[PDB]
């Protein structure tokens, strides 16, 4: 199960990083 | 064991003052200014991605750390950045919320310590070459 969640947190946490990185 | 009644009284006075300075564009310390920045990056993270916090997964005190040390390993599997560190923190918060949802409160104290020592032994390095915390504050403050 879990692995998929760790992956998910890697993703949305990149969308986020992208956001404040672009600013 | 119990520490100073004055150190207790001073700790609250010092807390309530930082908050008022942070609101008026000041900060007691680098530690105070970083805390608030993370608190708000966190809520911002919560807001943007509430979907992915749901019911996360046979949460028992039994395989708790095991299941924990693995999600985090996987999280930074191929590198750290400012967004994953936030992804990291917000992750511990729900565990603590979802844990007290089962009276597993006792799991909360242990959780904190897994993060502090991980962030110390593994997140601390990256953070340091990458500008410091001061750098985060600028990217993620307000
Ligand atoms: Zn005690």
């Amino acid at each position: 199960p879990e692995i998929w969640i760790a992956q998910e947190f890697r993703r949305i946490g990149d969308e986020f990083n992208a956001y404040y990185a672009r600013r | 064991p119990l520490g100073s009644m004055s150190q207790s009284n001073r700790e609250l006075v010092v807390d309530f003052l930082s908050y008022k300075l942070s609101q008026k564009g000041y900060s007691w310390s680098q530690m105070a200014a970083v805390k608030q920045a993370l608190r708000e990056a966190g809520d911002e993270f919560e807001l943007r991605y509430r979907r992915a916090f749901s019911d996360l997964l046979h949460i028992t005190p039994g395989t708790a750390y095991q299941s924990f040390e693995q999600v985090v390993n996987e999280l930074f599997r191929d590198g750290v950045n400012w967004g994953r560190i936030v992804a990291f923190f917000s992750f511990g918060g729900a565990l603590c919320v979802e844990s007290v949802d089962k009276e597993m409160q006792v799991l909360v104290s242990r959780i904190a310590a897994w993060m502090a020592t991980y962030l110390n032994d593994h997140l601390e390095p990256w953070i340091q070459e990458n500008g410091g915390w001061d750098t985060f504050v600028e990217l993620y403050g307000n």
